[PDB]
Parts: C-alpha cells; sequence; structure tokens
DNA sequence: GCAGACACTACGAGTACATA
DNA sequence: TTTTTATGTACTCGTAGTGTCTGC
C-alpha cells in the first residue's frame, strides 16, 4: 500500500504519498483533508511550515489527486506578476469539459520579492474564485501577504501535539520499515529506525534521507545505532568539561574549535542559555559578548578560547 | 450607464481582470497592501514587561533597539553592556541578554532628541549643503543669522537649492509637498 | 465555419470592445464591454456552426492569420475550437462562459429620440483631431436651428465648458433640446457611414451607430440634459 | 578573411546556442550549449585561416556590424582579431581556448531511428504558433502512420496531454513507436528545410535537424519514450 | 525667450556637462563641468534678453518639452520666470547666479598645437565602438605621418599598451609627435562634425572639438605626453 | 512601407546583510 | 500606547524608456 515512483532514485522523491490516507499528518490535519477530499471542492489553502520535509507539497499533490483536480503545479518562485496575468489567468478562464475541479498548486510562494505578484493573487481569487482553487505551500508564513491569509484557509504543518508526536512517530517507523523492506535492505537492529525518525522529526524527508544514507552496506546494525544516536559536532564534551570544571578537557579542546570561533561561540551561548540561572545568563552572555569582542586583537586565539571556557566553567551556575 | 439593465453585478476585482484592464487590475491589486504590524515596539515594550516572545522568524535590530531602550536609564546599564560587547554577539542573543537583564518597568515614551520641525531641519540642511559645513556649523549659522537678521536674504539667495530629490533627504514622510511652496517664495 | 478576411477585421475590431467574446451559432456576432458602457452587433457572410466562448480574441484572431484563410475552424471532441489547415491542427482553448462578458440578448433599441447621420471622412477627422489635441470626450448640441458636434477636455476642464474641437452633421427640425456626452475612450467605430440615432427617457440614454456592416451602441455619461 | 552576410547571420545564430566559439581554421564552425543541450555545425563558404576563440561572440558580431561588408579580418600581430575597415581598424580580444565551452570534436551523430522532414514554411509556423498559444514544449511522435510534431505548454499542462498545437510532417513507414519531446527552447534553429533525424537508444536519444548549412543535434527531454 | 527646437536639443546636451547653466544676455550660452575638466560653449541663433541663472537645467527643459515650442519665456514680477503658451503658464525659479557653477568668462582657446577634423560618421563610430569593447580612453597621436584616434580600456590596460580601436583622422604634416590622452567621459559633444584643436605647452594642455553649432574644450588626462 | 511588436536597459521600490 | 540611523553592497522584480525588426 506503498507509493513508488519507479522513476526517481532518490529515495525522499521515490516514497511519496500519493493520497491523504499513505500521509503521517496528525489526527486532525489528517481529518480536515480527507473532509475536504471527501467534500469535492478545495478552498483556498495555505499549507505552512518553518520546518522543510512536513508534508505539505505531499498533501497538496494528494489533495489534487484524491478530488481528481485539474492540478496546475506551479514553482512559486516563478509565479511572478506576468505569470498571474498570463498562464494564470489562462487556466482559470479555460473551460472545465471534464468537471475536474481546477486547482493551482503554487508550491513555495514565501518569497518576499513576490509581494506585487501577491497581491494580485489576492486580486486573482476575487475574480477566479468560482473557476479555480488555490493552494499555496510555503514555509516562512510572514512571507505571504497577510490579506492572502485572510483569504485562504490556514493550515499549520510540524507542530504536532505529544499523542500526535507519538502516534506519528510509530507511523513513520512503520513506514521506515516498508521502505527498507521494499528496497532490499535488511533492517538487523529495530531501534536503529525509531532513532532515525525520532531524531529527524517532524521533517520526514530528512527521515528517509538519513535512512538511504546510513544504509550504505544494506544493514542497519548497532554500529548505524552509535552513528544515529550520536551526534558528532556537539558541544557535549565541552558543556559536560564545563560543568566539572575539567581544567584538562577544557586545554585539550580548545585548540579544536580554534579555527570556526564564531559558530562554536554562538552555538555555545544557544545551548547554554536553558541550563543555567537568569543571573547566570547575563553573566555568561556578558562574558561571551566581551570575549568574541575581543576575537580581532587577541594574539592566541586558542589561548582565547582557553579563558572564555575558563571563565564560563567558573562563573556559571547550573539550575 | 451599463446599457444592460439586468447584469450579474460584477464586483471590482471582476470587472478588471474579466476586462483585461491591467491598469484597473493593478489598482484593485494595490488595494491591499497594509504596511502595517509595527514588529519593533512589540519587542521593546516585552522587554520592558519581560514577556515571552520569539524572534527566529522576525527581524531584530540591534541598534534600534538598543536606542529605543536607551532614552529609559533604568534599562541603560543593561543598554551599555551590550553597547561595548554586543557586537559580536548573534540577534537572538542580543534579545536573550537584554530579556534577562532589563528590569521590568512601566516605561513608554517618545524618543528624547530635537522634535522634527521640517522648518527648520530644512533650513539647517540647506545652509549646510550651501555653505559646505557640517550640520552642527549649519546650526550655527541658522542662529547666528535668526539674530543677525539676514537669514531672509540667504533664503533668497538659495532656494533654488531646493528641488524635487532634496526635499526627499530632509524627511521620509509625506509632507515635502508643502515644502516645495514654503520656500517657494521667501523674498 | 471558414470566416472569411472582412469577418477577421470586424472580429478584431470587436476585440477593442471586448477582450473576449461569446459567438454562437448563426451569422450574429454581438460583444459587450464588461461595464456594459459600450455594445456591438453585427451580422456577418459566414455561418457559426457551433457555440464558444473565447477568453482572449485577439490572439485567436492572430492564430487565424497564422495559417491559411481556408482554415476549417470546429470544435474538437474536448470541447475547445479546432482550427484545421493542410497540415496544421491548432487547438484553441474554450472559455468557461462566466470569464467572458457577453450579453444574453441583443439590447432592443426603442424609438429614437434623434436620427441624423454620419460620414465616414467627419469621423476620420474627429478622431483625428481627438488624437492630436487631447479630446477625451465629446458632446452633441442643438444650435439655433442645426445639431452641432463639439470636444472637451474632463482632464483640464472640470465644467466642460471650453471647445476645442466642433462639427456640424446637419439641421433638426423639432422642438426639443439636448447636450448629450459621450466619452471618446468608447469610439470603437471601425470608420464609415454611420446612421446615429439617439434616445433618452430620464437621467439616461444611448447612441446607437447602424453601419453597413456592425452597429454600436454607447453609453451617455449620467451628467447629460435630456429635456424631453 | 571577410565574413559574408550569410555567415554573419549563421554566428549570430550560434551566439544564441554558446555565448562564444571556438572558430578554427578552415571553413566549419560547430558550438555546443554550456549546458550541452543543444549541439550545432554548419559548413560555412568565408573560409577562416586562423585559429582564435571569442569569449563573447555577441559583441563581436555587434562591433563587425558597425563596420562595413568589406571589413577585413585577420589576426593581429598582437594576437587578437584586427577587423580592418577604410578608416578604421578593431582588435577585438581573443580568449583563452580553455575559457570557451566548445566540441573538441564533431559528434558523429549514430544512424538515425526515425528520419522525416520538415519544411521551412511548416517550421516557421510552428515557431509563431509557439509564440502564439504558448507552447514550450514539443513531441514529435506516430499518430496513425503519420510523424507528428505536437505543441505541448509544460507550464498548465505538466504531463504533457493537452495537445495545444499538431503538425503533420511525413509517412512513417516502421514498425516502432516513440514519443520523443523536445523543449521548444532548445529549438535554436534558423530558418530553413530541415531533414529530421530522431536517434534514440535506452536512455540516450538526440534529434539532428539538417540544414542546407547548418546541423543541429538538440536534447531530448528526460521523460521521452521510445522502444528502439 | 524662444527656445527653438535646435536651441532646446543644444541645451539638453549642455544639462549632461553641468546641472545648470547661467543664461546671460545675448545669442550666447556656455557651461563648464563642476570640476572643470570639460568646458562648452554655442554660438545659439535665439537671442536672450535677460540674464537668468537655472539651478536645474534638466527640469527647464523637461517643463519646456510639454508645452509648445514657440511658449515665450520672460522673467516674473517676483523674481522667479515664467513660460507662457497661450493655454499654459508654468513658473520656474530662477536661482542665485552664485548658486550654480559656469565659466563666468569664456575661455579664449590659443592657437591650436595640431589642427585635424573629425567627422559626424566617425565620431559616431567611436562612440558605438566605445560602447562596445568598453573603451574608457582615447589618445590622439601621430602614426605613420597621419593623426590617430587609439581606444583604450584604461582598467584593463593601466599604462594603455594594448590598442582596442584605431581611427585615422588624416595626414598630419607637421613636425611634432604627441599623444593627447582624452578621457572619453569628457567627450560630452554632441553627433555632427568636428574640428579637433589640440593644444599644448608645458604640462597644460586641452583639446577643442569646434561643430557647426557647439565649441566642447575638453582637458587631457594627466599622463598625455607632447613636445610642444 | 511603417505602425506595431519584441528585446535590451536603466531606475525605483523592496529586501537582506555587515558594520559602526 | 510605543518612531523608524547611515553607509555600502547585492539581488530581484516591475515598469517605463529606447532601439530595432518587420507582414498582410
Ligand atoms: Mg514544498
Amino acid at each position: 500500500m506503498i507509493t513508488v515512483n519507479e522513476k526517481e532514485h532518490i529515495l525522499e522523491q521515490k516514497y511519496r504519498p500519493s493520497t491523504i490516507d499513505e500521509c503521517i499528518l496528525p489526527a486532525f490535519d489528517k481529518e480536515t483533508f480527507k473532509s475536504i477530499t471527501s467534500k469535492g471542492k478545495i478552498p483556498h489553502i495555505i499549507l505552512h511550515s518553518p520546518s522543510p520535509g512536513t508534508g505539505k507539497t505531499t498533501v497538496a499533490k494528494a489533495l489534487c489527486h484524491d478530488v481528481n483536480a485539474d492540478m496546475m503545479f506551479v514553482n512559486g518562485s516563478d509565479c511572478k506578476i506576468d505569470f498571474v496575468r498570463g498562464p494564470l489567468t489562462n487556466f482559470a478562464s479555460a473551460a472545465s469539459f471534464d468537471g475536474r475541479q481546477k486547482v493551482i498548486v503554487i508550491d513555495e510562494f514565501d518569497r518576499s520579492g513576490l509581494a506585487e505578484s501577491q497581491r494580485h493573487l489576492r486580486s486573482f481569487m476575487e475574480a477566479y474564485s468560482s473557476n479555480c482553487s488555490i493552494i499555496i505551500t510555503a514555509n516562512n508564513i510572514d512571507g505571504i501577504i497577510k490579506p492572502l491569509q485572510s483569504r485562504c484557509r490556514v493550515i499549520t504543518f510540524g507542530q504536532p501535539t505529544d499523542e500526535d508526536k507519538i502516534e506519528m512517530m510509530k507511523q513513520m517507523i512503520r513506514r521506515l520499515t516498508e521502505i527498507c523492506k521494499h528496497e532490499g535492505i535488511a533492517i538487523a537492529d529495530m531501534k536503529v529506525v525509531a532513532a532515525l525518525v525520532k531524531k529527524n522529526f517532524p521533517d520526514f524527508r530528512k527521515t528517509i534521507g538519513e535512512l538511504d544514507s546510513y544504509s550504505s552496506k544494506g544493514v542497519l546494525d548497532a554500529g548505524i545505532l552509535s552513528l544515529v544516536t550520536n551526534d558528532r559536532g556537539a558541544i557535549d564534551d565541552v558543556l559536560e568539561s564545563l560543568k566539572n570544571k575539567d581544567v584538562k578537557q577544557l586545554r585539550a579542546l580548545a585548540p579544536k574549535y580554534a579555527a570556526d570561533y564564531s559558530w562554536f561561540v554562538g552555538k555555545l551561548a544557544e545551548e547554554i542559555y536553558s541550563r543555567v540561572t537568569p543571573q547566570s545568563i547575563i553573566r555568561m552572555y556578558e562574558i561571551v559578548g566581551e570575549n568574541n569582542q575581543y576575537h580581532g586583537i587577541a594574539a592566541n586565539t586558542e589561548l582565547h578560547l582557553a579563558y572564555l571556557f575558563i571563565q564560563l566553567a567558573c562563573e556559571m551556575q547550573w539550575k | 450607464m451599463s446599457l444592460f439593465k439586468d447584469d450579474i453585478q460584477l464586483n471590482e476585482h471582476q470587472v478588471a481582470w474579466y476586462s483585461k484592464d491591467w491598469t484597473a487590475v493593478q489598482s484593485a491589486a494595490d488595494s491591499f497592501k497594509e504596511k502595517a504590524e509595527n514588529e519593533f515596539f512589540e519587542i521593546i515594550g516585552a522587554i520592558n514587561n519581560k514577556t515571552k516572545c520569539s524572534i527566529a522568524q522576525k527581524d531584530y535590530s540591534k541598534f534600534m533597539v538598543e536606542n529605543a531602550l536607551s532614552q529609559f536609564p533604568e534599562c541603560m546599564p543593561a543598554v551599555y553592556a551590550m553597547n561595548l560587547i554586543g557586537s559580536g554577539l548573534s540577534d537572538e542573543a542580543h534579545f536573550n541578554y537584554l530579556m534577562a537583564a532589563v528590569p521590568r518597568g512601566k516605561r513608554y515614551g517618545k524618543w528624547a532628541k530635537l522634535v522634527e520641525d521640517s522648518t527648520e531641519v530644512l533650513i539647517i540642511k540647506l545652509l549646510a549643503k550651501r555653505y559646505q559645513v557640517n550640520t552642527n556649523d549649519a546650526i550655527n549659522y541658522k542662529s547666528i543669522l535668526t539674530k543677525n537678521g539676514k537669514l531672509p536674504l540667504v533664503l533668497k539667495e538659495l532656494k533654488g537649492l531646493v528641488t524635487d530629490d532634496f526635499l526627499k533627504e530632509v524627511t521620509k514622510n509625506v509632507k515635502e509637498q508643502k515644502q516645495l511652496k514654503k520656500l517657494a517664495l521667501e523674498w | 465555419m471558414k470566416l472569411s478576411k472582412d469577418t477577421t477585421a470586424l472580429l478584431k475590431n470587436f476585440a477593442t470592445i471586448n477582450s473576449g467574446i461569446m459567438l454562437k451559432s448563426g451569422q450574429f456576432i454581438m460583444t459587450r464591454a464588461v461595464n456594459g458602457t459600450t455594445y456591438a452587433e453585427a451580422n456577418i457572410s459566414d455561418v457559426i456552426d457551433f457555440d464558444v466562448a473565447i477568453y482572449d480574441l485577439n490572439g485567436f484572431l492572430g492564430i487565424l492569420s497564422l495559417v491559411n484563410d481556408d482554415a476549417e475552424i470546429s470544435q474538437s471532441e474536448d470541447g475547445n475550437i479546432k482550427i484545421a489547415d493542410a497540415r496544421s491542427t491548432i487547438f484553441w482553448p474554450a472559455a468557461d462562459p462566466s470569464t467572458v462578458v457577453a450579453p444574453n440578448k441583443p439590447i432592443p433599441f426603442p424609438v429614437a429620440s434623434a436620427v441624423t447621420e454620419i460620414k465616414a471622412e467627419d469621423l476620420q477627422q474627429l478622431l483625428r483631431v481627438s488624437r492630436g489635441l487631447q479630446i477625451d470626450t465629446i458632446a452633441i448640441t442643438v444650435k439655433e436651428g442645426k445639431i452641432v458636434i463639439n470636444g472637451f477636455n474632463k482632464v483640464e476642464d472640470s465644467a466642460l465648458t471650453r471647445v476645442k474641437y466642433s462639427l456640424t452633421l446637419g439641421d433638426y427640425d423639432g422642438e426639443n433640446t439636448f447636450n448629450f456626452i459621450i466619452n471618446m475612450a468608447n469610439m470603437k467605430m471601425q470608420p464609415g457611414n454611420y446612421k446615429l440615432l439617439l434616445w433618452a427617457k430620464g437621467k439616461q440614454g444611448a447612441a446607437k451607430f447602424e453601419g453597413e456592416h456592425a452597429n454600436y451602441v454607447v453609453a451617455l455619461e449620467a451628467d447629460s440634459t435630456h429635456d424631453f
């Protein structure tokens, strides 16, 4: 009951749901999409979520497939003002003899430069609402002008409730098992798939991409589990050194982050901010800013970073 | 008008689009715009009220936030703390520090500076442009001319410097249409 | 349905009134402006054998000129328009009926309040002088004995009292006066000899021009005095 | 080495394929698009007597248009291209041969799978219909035993199923079925009569337009189908 | 004053050299660039009856464009200026003479060190070639007994060694070898036949293009060598 | 033929970013 | 409730201006 595009070869594009029942939507979202398909007519919808891979384009194409709509797929960045005046009006004004509903799927239409192009679309809907319906998939909802959100039914993806999170994680684990049994990949440890789903949630496309990346040899053993669950590049070693006041560990690690100073500092501040007392928050931000301001003045950047580690480990009081 | 007394009562948008009147379509589509949402004043106020907020999807400007908060001395020790060391911090961390540090207060008002004029800023800008002196020396020149009494003669001399695109330098609001007549004939 | 060159020219003129047209079976093509400020009608040599609404008339006529004049126009099995040439078949889309503003019935013109005539040379001269002098509005009035047509400029003359052009059509015999004002962005005449009928009942009016090929009805502005 | 009007028109056409051309000595010029979606050669009358690579062919042809048709083109002592006129001498820069994406050898087209012929009038009207009906895709296929070019608009019809144009090329006596899709943005042929050879093998495919002077190999679209 | 078409075009050209211009009483008008790298003068047929300084010659000519040519321009009772033409009477401010930068003295060009002529078609070819080849400097020099303009691209050729254009102006018949480098941004002349007079002495020098309408005196670049 | 249609270019509005 | 830095740079889009080619 899985949908396979034999033409595609990217794993995250090969197994793309062709219907709403196949998706991993939350209970409320799946119920409302099923209701929309059962009603037979798609209203103006805006499927939006800052997290990529939640299912917006999949849901748009699946709706236009379920209701047998006369879908016209548009790259949103190509929906400039001439596109609204040109192909879009030609599409909406043409006659649908088959009775198929005309639906215009404007995928990834959150570009700001297309502000004017959206106004016309908002005017466009006021003149061709009966002829055609508009589905706008977007990531940054602030990029779609407010009148378009007022006219359209906005549906936010990628913020499921805790029960919905559990259910969709279970569904995604099941779907990844089906994908593995369909791709000729033997699953040695069943916890590896759960780890893949949990780490990359709610990005399902990244989940399938990581499944393809880690299934190089066709076996997902405890080594794959160690690779997935253990995130290289994190500051867990530095964080545990700071909490332990580990002088030797901080001294050894200081040259490891010497080259990538700015990003490491930003990540370090972002991570520590949530794990310290408010007064410790003020103090830590003060030290981080003061050290980062003298980044281009101090001679030894490695010793500079060691100084940063010393100060952070010293003046901090974990909650 | 409308020779046909039945019609179907098309709205503005249907008439504009169905007629392919792209001037009327542009006019009807311009009727949305809605330049609004005052993103800035709901950060500073939030900082003044320690209310939970997130700016990950928003646009944060450290200069405007610091200048706005500097109007209130109670928060300024924090601002100065970010005035020296916050240059390297990210916008997110800058906002986070200002959130954690700035004490709560019922503080509101208007920015402390010269309260515009559009009759005095233009004189200062014009004197600075004509005499090739800075804004401070332009203020000095205007203060001297007002006391001396030669200001109207100078304005009659350099009223020609006022032009179409010069007024936009003075201000961004749509009031320069009056300014063209303000010095239309100083005499 | 082979459309002659004269019919294509007439439809090209109609495309200046309305972008699209709902041409129905028979020898009658009507079209109207979407605001109803103007209307046309015409009887053509060719006979239309199928009902179809065209979203883009100018483009369709361009495609028609892009093939031979013998090209056979019909309706394809999918509902669109099929233009068959020696080897090339062109499939022009058929519009949704709701997206073209066309009149359901020809407007039944009542007994005309006045009847005059206008010559092709005078019509061309009027258009030429309007283009030259930026005359965006014309009007008809009765002086002491005759009927005259003049031009105004609503851009600069809000009262419509300064005359930039004038012309006399003929001698009018009667007892009622009128000053009928026509916006010049309505003169889609396709210049020729036109019998000019005018009707008005109250705070409303219409000016029909009957030609050898097509008739054009033009609405009059609200600020017109009927004096009937 | 003068460049005649025909050679200059040919090189102007080549400049729409590749921004610059590595033209070598002889009477033969070939070019390939930077992305390799359209290759072209031509056996031209004006003999070229020096290897030179032009990084900006359109600018070079514009400079040639500035001076008369009698301008003598040669290789300057510096190394550039010296266009000599009655009173003016222009030194167009010569590019490094490796900065101009050009073929190393003229690609040898295989034995054609299906051979047909498109006349100058048919190609011209196909291009004009493409401008009119806004079709950006064609598909050369078999219909009722005849090879037809179907013009689809890919923007509104992604699946290439609503035929907007259909031009019959000639009889097809073979027993294979194919649908070779060609982007109309890849049809950079100058007007003329073209013998249309089409070759396909699995995922490989091309369409050669053999002209009287210039031959244009065009890459088929990824969703082409055949059974060769 | 009345400003004919020719004088209006001349003033539009002068507006590129300087933003404004003091029109002094008489039939002679002149202007210079703000920095003083170029100067222009003309003997126009129209007669100016009052001194006036325009801070925005572009705006003044834009106002004059939409109004009829025969419009009368005079000074207002309150010190501004007024342009009156039948239906229109538009007032334009007159700035202080000391506000706008003008030479305040017609520069007397000394006896030329070398006199040649450049034809209108030759000058136009030089300008279009300069656009096409990205030529930004020219150098009027003596080559093999003729006087030639060599166009170099100073950006890619700091020392002006790689010649990109070469236009022969005519036989020299002198005894002094020079190389007068003129920036192409200083050449603001309108198309026409020009007598080119190059004067030099020590480290000072200039090049005067004397046309049938206006004379443009441009300044040579820094590294212009000569022996006058 | 030449008005009309198409292509190239410059400018303004808007956005985003870095820096002080 | 609560006004909006200055400078420099890069990109995109929409439109108006200009130049050139041309088809019933
Ligand atoms: Mg998407």
